[PDB]
RNA sequence: GCGGUGCGCCGCGACCGGCUCCGGGACGGCUGGGAAGGCCCCGGCGGGGAAGGUGGCCCGGGGGCCCCGGGUGUUACAGCC
RNA sequence: GCCACUUUUGGUAAGCAGAACUGGCGCUGCGGGAUGAACCGAACGCCGGGUUAAGGCGCCCGAUGCCGACGCUCAUCAGACC
RNA sequence: GCGCCGGAGCCUCGGUUGGCCUCGGAUAGCCGGUCCCCCGCCGGGGUCCGGUGCGGAGAGCCCUUCGUCCCGGGAAACGGGGCGGCCGGAAAGGGGGCCGCCCUCUCGCCCGUCACGCACCGCACGUUCGUGGGGAACCUGGCGCUAAACCAUUCGUAGACGAC
C-alpha cells in the first residue's frame, strides 16, 4: 500500500469458503483504511492472513463497502494505536490527531509518521482509531486547542503568489 | 617520493615576472597615507645616482659594543637639483578605484620639460602646449581655468602636484627632463591646492621635502644584467663536473 | 495608426534535453504566463519579421527590404503560458530571443 | 510542537518611565537612559496598562528553541530597569601572592593601568567601556569598583581587566594571582 | 503588535480557492493551520478551510464555538455583516478593481477622453498654485 | 525596454536564477546595488565557501587559473554566468545584456529600480534563520571599496531625500488642488468612479 | 456553355471527412434504497449529561458600566451532546 | 567470452577465480542514469499529428512561474535519488 | 587637406514598434498628514488625525496620433508656440527648472453642428525610436588648423635579434 491522496475507511467483512467440515463459517469484519476498494480488499487478506488460517484462495469478501463518517462538521479528537517497523525492530505507538473525519485523521497519521519516523505505508499497521473526548486526550500538541476562548494572530504572513507580479516597485508587506 | 633533505627554495615568488621594467623612471606605487592634521608637503623627489664613498661617524647606541666608537659606513651620493613644478592633477575616489579628474598645467613650462612630450625633438617643430598656454593670457580662459580649481576643490580627494627634474644642471648627455606626480599630503583639499598653485611654475628644493636622519624609500630599476642563466639568476646549485649536457 | 500585434519572444525550438525538433517553435507571449490565459492565442497567425540585404517584393506596396516567415500558434506548452507554434519554413536560430509578432487576425471572438 | 502562546509580564516600578519604539525599548529613570534594540528576537512587546505599569512580551507559534527567548527579554528589561534605578557596582579584588598588583586609574575612570603583575615590566593598559567608571575603593586596601548603568558593559569591562591579569606557561592552580570579580551588587541600594 | 486575531467568530475574506471573494466566519480552529468555517449568509457551506487562503477582516460576531449554522446566521444578520462589508473601504476597492476588468472598449475610450481633460484641469490648477506659492515667497 | 533591478535584500542565487532567464529571453537587465545582496546561511559558512573557492587556483599558472573576482557586482556576474551557457555564442550574447554595478551609479540613480518578491530574503527565508551580506563578505575577502562606495551611497541617499521631499510637495499641491477643482471636475470624476479608477 | 487539365510567383477563405487535445451545457443509475447538513434559545412534549462552563455569584486588575484572568455550577441573558 | 537478480564453491577480500537458472552485452541504436559495452525504459525503414514509459520540471535545460498539502531538519564537513 | 556649424540622394549593418524623472527602509510592522509642542540648519521626534490586504495602489501612473473645415457650449486667459540672461551636474557629470523679448494665437484640450480628404472595390511584412550605426563620393557657405610617429644616424644607464 502507498497512502495515495486521502485515505478512505472501509468496513470489509469476509469468510472462508463453505466446506463439509463447517457449512457456515463465521464472518469477520475489519476497518480497512485504503485509497480504494481494491487495495482495501488486499489489506483485508493481509491482516486476516496474519490473524486466522485464512487466505484469498480459500475465502471470499462477503461485503466491501465504504463506511462514511457520521459527523463531518464537528471537529473531533482521534487516538490511533499503531504498530510499525523501524530500521531495527517493531514498535507499538499511540498518536493523537484532531480532524473532522475518522479517515482524515488516519491519512494525517500516515503523513505524520512518514514525516517524523520515515515510516512507510507498507510498514505501518493500524489497529485502533477512537474518537476521544477532550478530557481523555493526553497529547500536549492536541490539548492546546481545548479552550473556549482560543485566540492567536497570524504573525508572519509569508507572501505566496510570488511569480505573478514578478517585477514590482514595492516591497511585499508581511504584517497583516 | 619526497625530497630526502628539505631545503628552502631558491628565489622569491613575490617578484615573479622577472622581466625588463616597462618604465625607466622608478614609479611610486603608494604615497604615504594622507591626514588633514599636518602642514602641506611634497612626499617624493627625484635624484640621480652619482656614486659611492665612505663615512666615519661616532655611534651612540647604549648597549652595543660600538657605543662611543666610530664605524665606517658605505654611503651613496644622489645628486638632487631642485625640481620645477609644472602642473597639478586631481583624483576622485570611485568604487572602481581612483580616477584622474582634471590635469591643469602651468603657463610657462621649460623646454627641458617640453622634451618629454617628443620622441624626436630634432625633427619636431616644438608645438606642444602652444594653443594651451594662450588660455593664461585672456579673460575668456582665466575664468575657465580657475572654475576647474573650484571643481577640484569640490570633487577631488587626492591632489598630486606635477614636477620635473631640471637636467640643465646635470653632467649627463641627456636633456629630456623626467617628470613625476608627487602627492601633496597636508590639510584640507582647499589648503592642499591653494598651496600648490603658487608653487606652479617655480622651484622646489630638496631641503623642504626631506630632512636629515630620516628614513626614506628608494624606488628604482636595477642595474640590467642581460639574458642570464638559471644559476646566475636564481642561484640554483651548479650540477657536478661529470654532467653531459652542461652543468 | 497604432500597433496591432502581441509581443512574443522566440524562446527556443521544441526540444528534449539531447534532441531538438526544429519544426516547432516555442513562443513566450508577453503578458500571458499561465494556461488559463493562453486560451485566447490558440490558432492565431504569427510572424518572424526580419530585414535583409537584397530587396524582396512587399504585397501592397513597392519593394522593401523587410522579409517575413509566417506561421501559426498551435497549442499551449507547459504551465507557464509558453505556447507552441509552427512556421511554414522552420525558424533559424538567429531568432533565439527575438521578437516574433503574434497577430490577432484569425480571431475567435 | 508549536505552542500557541507564551508570555511573561514585567512590572516596571513607579519612577521608571519606560517606552518602546516598535520593538526597541528605552528605559528612563534617575541615573539615565538605556536603549537596547531587540530587532533579532521576533516577538510582540506591548506596554499594557494605563499609568504604564507593565511591559508584556508575547511569542505566538514558537517551538522551545525560540520560546527560550521570552524570559531572556524579560531579564534584559529587568537588568535594564535595575541599572537605571540602582546601577551596577561590580567590586573586584586583586589577589597577589608575592608581587603587589599596582593599579592606577587614568582618564577619570576610563583607563586602568595594571603594573607589577608577577613582577613583569609590561603594563596592562585596559580601556573601559563607555558608561563605566572604574575606581579604587577606599576603606578596603586593593579593591576596584566598576559602576555604571549597562550590565553588559560593567561586566565586560570587568572581564577585560580580569583576563588582562593571567599567568602564562605556569601552573594556574598555584599561581593564583590576578584581579577577580568578587561581589556583584548595585551602586545604591533599597 | 497585532490587531486581527483568529478566534471564534471573526469574519475572514478569502483570497483564493473555490470560495474566492466571499466572506466567511470562523467557527472553531481545528489545527495549527486549518480551521472550521462557514458563511451562512454568503453562500459558502460549512467546511474546513486552511489559513493560507483567508484574510482577516476586523469584524467579530459573537456565537459559541460549537454552534450550528442556524445560530451562526442569527448572529450574522444581527450584526448585519453584509452591508458593513459593502460600506468598507476594502470592498469598494475590490469592486472598483473588478469594474476595471469589466470595462469594455467603448468604456475604455470614454474613460480616456475624460481623464485627458481632467488631468489637464488639475495640472493647470497646480501650476497656478506653484507660482502663487513662489509669489508668496517673493 | 531596460529592466533595472534593485539588489538589496535579494538572495544571491535566487535572484540570479531569474536574471539568467530574463537575459536569455532577450531582456537587457541592469541590476544595481549588489552590495546588499544577502546569501542565506550564516556568515562564517559563506566566508568559508568563498575562501574555499579562493583555494582553487591552477597549480602551474594561477594567472591562467580561475579568476576569483572580489567585487560584489562581479561575484554576482560570475554566479549568473555559472547559470548561463557561456561557452555557446547565445550565452555570450546573453552575458552582454547583464550589467552589474556596485552601488548605484549616475546612469541609474535617477531611475526607478525594480524589486523581485520571488527572490527576496524576507519572503524566502523564515525569520529565525541567519543570512550573510555579500558586501561584507566581499570586503573582508578582499574588495577594497566598501567605505568609498558607502560614502557615495550615503551621498546619494541624502540627495534622493531632497528629491522625495519635492515629490511629496507636488503630490500635496495636487491633492489640495483637486478639492478646489471638484466643482468643475465633478462629472469627469464620476465617469471614472463608475469604471473603477477613483474609489 | 459543359467536361478534362492546370494556376508564372506569393497568399487567403469556405464547407466535408479522418485523427486528435480541450471547453461549455444537460439528464439518469447506485449506496446504509448515500453519510451529513438546511427550514419548522428553536421542529414539538416530557427525561438526562458534562465542558473546550453561557449566564449569574464570588475573588483578583485595567478601568469608565465595559474588558480581562481565576473559582462555583448544568441551562440562565450562549450553545453542545 | 563477459555482466546482472536470486541460489552457490574457494578466498580476509577483490572491477578475483569457478558453477546453476534466466535475461542482457558481444552483434544494438534510441530516452533516462551528468559521464558510461551490461543498470531503468525501450529494441530501429523514411516522415507529419497525438500520447506515454523510465526519469524529470530554480537556471544551464523542454516542463511546477501549482497563491500544492503535512511535518522533520542548522551543519565553523549540512543534505540531495537502483 | 583636416576639424567644427547649417542641403538632395546612394551603399551597407540591423535590432525595435509609447514613455514611467530616482526616498530611505521596516516586515511581530509600515505609509500619508497636521503641526498645537520640544531642539538644530527647512530637518528630527512626541502628540493627534487618516489609510494599512496596501488605492498618495507597478493589480499602478502619465501620454494617446485619423486630418481639416466652419458655428456654439465647457476649460484656458496667469496659457500656447519662437529669441537673450539666473541656477540645478562628478561614481560612468543635467537637451531640466527659472527671468526677461519684438512676435504670435483664440488654433490645440472635452462635448456638440457641418460636411469634405483615392470610398484604391474582403487579404501579408502597415504603424515608430528614424535626421538610426557605419562607409564613400557629391553640395554650397561661415569661423577656424597648419602636426607627429617610424626607419636611417647617434647614445650604452639597455642589449641574443628586435626592444629600451
Ligand atoms: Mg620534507
Ligand atoms: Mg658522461
Ligand atoms: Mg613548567
Ligand atoms: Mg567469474
Ligand atoms: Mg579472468
Ligand atoms: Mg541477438
Ligand atoms: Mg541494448
Ligand atoms: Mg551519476
Ligand atoms: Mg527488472
Ligand atoms: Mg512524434
Ligand atoms: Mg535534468
Ligand atoms: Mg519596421
Amino acid at each position: 500500500m502507498k497512502a495515495s491522496g486521502t485515505l478512505r475507511e472501509y468496513k470489509v467483512v469476509g469468510r472462508c469458503l463453505p466446506t463439509p467440515k463447517c457449512r457456515t463459517p463465521p464472518l469477520y469484519r475489519m476497518r480497512i483504511f485504503a485509497p480504494n476498494h481494491v487495495v482495501a480488499k488486499s489489506r483485508f487478506w493481509y491482516f486476516v492472513s496474519q490473524l486466522k488460517k485464512m487466505k484469498k484462495s480459500s475465502g471470499e469478501i462477503v461485503y466491501c463497502g465504504q463506511v462514511f463518517e457520521k459527523s463531518p462538521l464537528r471537529v473531533k479528537n482521534f487516538g490511533i494505536w499503531l504498530r510499525y517497523d523501524s530500521r531495527s525492530g517493531t514498535h507499538n505507538m499511540y498518536r493523537e490527531y484532531r480532524d473532522l473525519t475518522t479517515a482524515g485523521a488516519v491519512t494525517q497519521c500516515y503523513r505524520d509518521m512518514g514525516a517524523r519516523h520515515r515510516a512507510r505505508a507498507h510498514s505501518i499497521q493500524i489497529m485502533k482509531v477512537e474518537e476521544i473526548a477532550a478530557s481523555k486526550c493526553r497529547r500536549p500538541a492536541v490539548k492546546q486547542f481545548h479552550d473556549s476562548k482560543i485566540k492567536f494572530p497570524l504573525p508572519h504572513r509569508v507572501l505566496r503568489r510570488q511569480h505573478k507580479p514578478r517585477f514590482t516597485t514595492k516591497r511585499p508587506n508581511t504584517f497583516f | 617520493s619526497h625530497r630526502k633533505f628539505s631545503a628552502p627554495r631558491h628565489g622569491s615568488l613575490g617578484f615573479l615576472p622577472r622581466k625588463r621594467s616597462s618604465r625607466h623612471r622608478g614609479k611610486v606605487k603608494s604615497f604615504p597615507k594622507d591626514d588633514p592634521s599636518k602642514p602641506v608637503h611634497l612626499t617624493a623627489f627625484l635624484g640621480y645616482k652619482a656614486g659611492m664613498t665612505h663615512i666615519v661617524r661616532e655611534v651612540d647606541r647604549p648597549g652595543s659594543k660600538v657605543n662611543k666608537k666610530e664605524v665606517v659606513e658605505a654611503v651613496t651620493i644622489v645628486e638632487t637639483p631642485p625640481m620645477v613644478v609644472v602642473g597639478i592633477v586631481g583624483y576622485v575616489e570611485t568604487p572602481r578605484g581612483l580616477r584622474t579628474f582634471k590635469t591643469v598645467f602651468a603657463e610657462h613650462i621649460s623646454d627641458e620639460c617640453k622634451r618629454r612630450f617628443y620622441k624626436n625633438w630634432h625633427k619636431s617643430k616644438k608645438k606642444a602646449f602652444t594653443k594651451y598656454c594662450k588660455k593664461w593670457q585672456d579673460d575668456a580662459g582665466k575664468r575657465q581655468l580657475d572654475k576647474d580649481f573650484s571643481s577640484m576643490k569640490k570633487y577631488c580627494q587626492v591632489i598630486r602636484v606635477l614636477a620635473h627634474t631640471q637636467m640643465r644642471l646635470l653632467p649627463l648627455r641627456q636633456k629630456k627632463a623626467h617628470l613625476m606626480e608627487i602627492q601633496v599630503n597636508g590639510g584640507t583639499v582647499a589648503e592642499k591646492l591653494d598651496w600648490a598653485r603658487e608653487r606652479l611654475e617655480q622651484q622646489v628644493p630638496v631641503s623642504q621635502v626631506f630632512g636629515q636622519d630620516e628614513m626614506i624609500d628608494v624606488i628604482g630599476v636595477t642595474k640590467g644584467k642581460g639574458y642570464k642563466g638559471v644559476t646566475s639568476r636564481w642561484h640554483t646549485k651548479k650540477l657536478p663536473r661529470k654532467t653531459h649536457r652542461g652543468l | 495608426s497604432g500597433r496591432l500585434w502581441c509581443k512574443a519572444i522566440f524562446a527556443g525550438y521544441k526540444r528534449g534535453l539531447r534532441n531538438q525538433r526544429e519544426h516547432t517553435a516555442l513562443l513566450k507571449i508577453e503578458g500571458v504566463y499561465a494556461r488559463d490565459e493562453t486560451e485566447f492565442y490558440l490558432g492565431k497567425r504569427c510572424a518572424y519579421v526580419y530585414k535583409a540585404k537584397n530587396n524582396t517584393v512587399t504585397p501592397g506596396g513597392k519593394p522593401n527590404k523587410t522579409r517575413v516567415i509566417w506561421g501559426k500558434v498551435t497549442r499551449a506548452h507547459g504551465n507557464s503560458g509558453m505556447v507552441r507554434a509552427k512556421f511554414r519554413s522552420n525558424l533559424p536560430a538567429k531568432a533565439i530571443g527575438h521578437r516574433i509578432r503574434v497577430m490577432l487576425y484569425p480571431s475567435r471572438i | 510542537m508549536k505552542t500557541i502562546l507564551s508570555n511573561q509580564t514585567v512590572d516596571i516600578p513607579e519612577n521608571v518611565d519606560i517606552s518602546l519604539k516598535g520593538r526597541t525599548v528605552i528605559v528612563k529613570g534617575p541615573r539615565g537612559t538605556l536603549r537596547r534594540d531587540f530587532n533579532h528576537i521576533n516577538v510582540e512587546l506591548s506596554l499594557l496598562g494605563k499609568k504604564k505599569k507593565r511591559l508584556r512580551v508575547d511569542k505566538w507559534w514558537g517551538n522551545r528553541k525560540e520560546l527560550a527567548t521570552v524570559r531572556t527579554i524579560c531579564s534584559h528589561v529587568q537588568n535594564m530597569i535595575k541599572g537605571v534605578t540602582l546601577g551596577f557596582r561590580y567590586k573586584m579584588r586583586s589577589v597577589y601572592a608575592h608581587f603587589p598588583i599596582n593599579v592606577v586609574i587614568q582618564e577619570n575612570g576610563s583607563l586602568v593601568e595594571i603594573r607589577n603583575f608577577l613582577g613583569e615590566k609590561y603594563i596592562r593598559r585596559v580601556r573601559m567601556r563607555p558608561g563605566v567608571a572604574c575606581s579604587v575603593s577606599q576603606a578596603q586596601k586593593d579593591e576596584l569598583v566598576l559602576e555604571g548603568n549597562d550590565i553588559e558593559l560593567v561586566s565586560n569591562s570587568a572581564a577585560l581587566i580580569q583576563q588582562a591579569t593571567t599567568v602564562k606557561n605556569k601552573d594556574i592552580r598555584k599561581f593564583l594571582d590576578g584581579i577577580y570579580v568578587s561581589e556583584k551588587g548595585t551602586v545604591q541600594q533599597a | 503588535v497585532f490587531r486581527r486575531f483568529v478566534e471564534v467568530g471573526r469574519v475572514a475574506y478569502v483570497s483564493f480557492g473555490p470560495h474566492a471573494g466571499k466572506l466567511v466566519a470562523i467557527v472553531d480552529v481545528i489545527d495549527q493551520n486549518r480551521a472550521l468555517v462557514d458563511g451562512p449568509c454568503t453562500r459558502v457551506r460549512r467546511q474546513a478551510m486552511p489559513f493560507k487562503c483567508m484574510q482577516l477582516t476586523d469584524f467579530i460576531l459573537k456565537f459559541p464555538h460549537s454552534a450550528r449554522q442556524k445560530y451562526v446566521r442569527k448572529a450574522w444578520e444581527k450584526a448585519d455583516i453584509n452591508t458593513k462589508w459593502a460600506a468598507t473601504r476594502w470592498a469598494k476597492k475590490i469592486e472598483a478593481r473588478e469594474r476595471k476588468a469589466k470595462m469594455t472598449d467603448f468604456d475604455r475610450y470614454k474613460v480616456m477622453k475624460a481623464k485627458k481633460m481632467r488631468n489637464r484641469i488639475i495640472k493647470n490648477e497646480v501650476k497656478k498654485l506653484q507660482r502663487a506659492a513662489l509669489l508668496k515667497a517673493s | 525596454q531596460v529592466l533595472v533591478l534593485d539588489g538589496r535584500g535579494h538572495l544571491l542565487g535566487r535572484l540570479a536564477a531569474i536574471v539568467a532567464k530574463q537575459v536569455l529571453l532577450g531582456r537587457k537587465v541592469v541590476v544595481v546595488r549588489c552590495e546588499g545582496i544577502n546569501i542565506s546561511g550564516n556568515f562564517y559558512r559563506n566566508k568559508l565557501k568563498y575562501l574555499a573557492f579562493l583555494r582553487k587556483r591552477m597549480n602551474t599558472n594561477p594567472s591562467r587559473g580561475p579568476y576569483h573576482f572580489r567585487a560584489p557586482s562581479r561575484i554576482f556576474w560570475r554566479t549568473v554566468r555559472g547559470m548561463l551557457p557561456h561557452k555557446t555564442k547565445r550565452g555570450q550574447a546573453a552575458l552582454d545584456r547583464l550589467k552589474v554595478f556596485d552601488g548605484i551609479p549616475p546612469p541609474y540613480d535617477k531611475k526607478k529600480r525594480m524589486v523581485v518578491p520571488a527572490a527576496l530574503k524576507v519572503v524566502r527565508l523564515k525569520p529565525t534563520r541567519k543570512f550573510a551580506y555579500l558586501g561584507r563578505l566581499a570586503h573582508e575577502v578582499g574588495w577594497k571599496y566598501q567605505a568609498v562606495t558607502a560614502t557615495l551611497e550615503e551621498k546619494r541617499k541624502e540627495k534622493a531625500k531632497i528629491h522625495y521631499r519635492k515629490k511629496k510637495q507636488l503630490m500635496r499641491l495636487r491633492k489640495q488642488a483637486e478639492k478646489n477643482v471638484e466643482k468643475k471636475i465633478s462629472k469627469f470624476t464620476d465617469v471614472l468612479k463608475t469604471h473603477g479608477l477613483l474609489v
